[PDB]
């Protein structure tokens, strides 16, 4: 999980 | 919820061309990247449907792969090197931004990068 | 002028719609974003959001004023955060954006 910002969202890893 | 479009290959009211520089980056530079035993994830367009990847293209909106950057400079899509090496640019870069530093994805993207500063800094002259 | 006219109608609409933009569009609040030291650092800060409001108000005295915030917006970002983090690449894709429409700027 990826957050920036304020907006996060799945990455590759999961 | 599906992949859009893959990025285009050529396009007639684009100035095709084809130079030194631009022959080096399909038989030199692209060639042993395409080789490389971290290339498959990038070959291809994201496919975010097998991925399970629902948020990819709600956060990347301009994709880019090796498959695409192949096939343009096989088209003579490029009028420069230069526009072709912003394209390998927004593929790392698409990786970087949407997945975390220490991911396995990450790291295959960084070493193909290296290898690819490598190549670019023995770029021919026009 | 018509070079404030064109920074708001085309160039701050055409940054506003990237798709990096959105870290940018408001001024960063530390507080809430977790963001410790950021206002220590960061000395002036500069958005999108502000930039938009001035150039309705006609804040600015000519273009290049205007230009000199849209450069500290993206300063602020290469100064804070770590060079090749995902915000600073997202700050780059938005200059090198911004620097194709500053080429393109009408003539006074």
């Amino acid at each position: 999980w990826k957050t920036i910002k304020g907006a996060t969202w799945r990455t590759k890893q999961c | 919820s599906t992949n859009p479009p893959p990025p285009e290959t050529s396009n007639p009211n684009k100035p095709k061309r084809q130079t030194n520089q631009l022959q080096y980056l399909l038989r030199v530079v692209l060639k042993t990247l395409w080789k490389h035993q971290f290339a498959w994830p990038f070959q291809q367009p994201v496919d975010a449907v097998k991925l399970n990847l629902p948020d990819y293209y709600k956060i990347i909106k301009t994709p880019m792969d090796m498959g695409t950057i192949k096939k343009r400079l096989e088209n003579n899509y490029y009028w420069n090197a230069q526009e072709c090496i912003q394209d390998f640019n927004t593929m790392f870069t698409n990786c970087y931004i949407y997945n975390k530093p220490g991911d396995d994805i990450v790291l295959m993207a960084e070493a193909l990068e290296k290898l690819f500063l490598q190549k670019i800094n023995e770029l021919p002259t026009e």
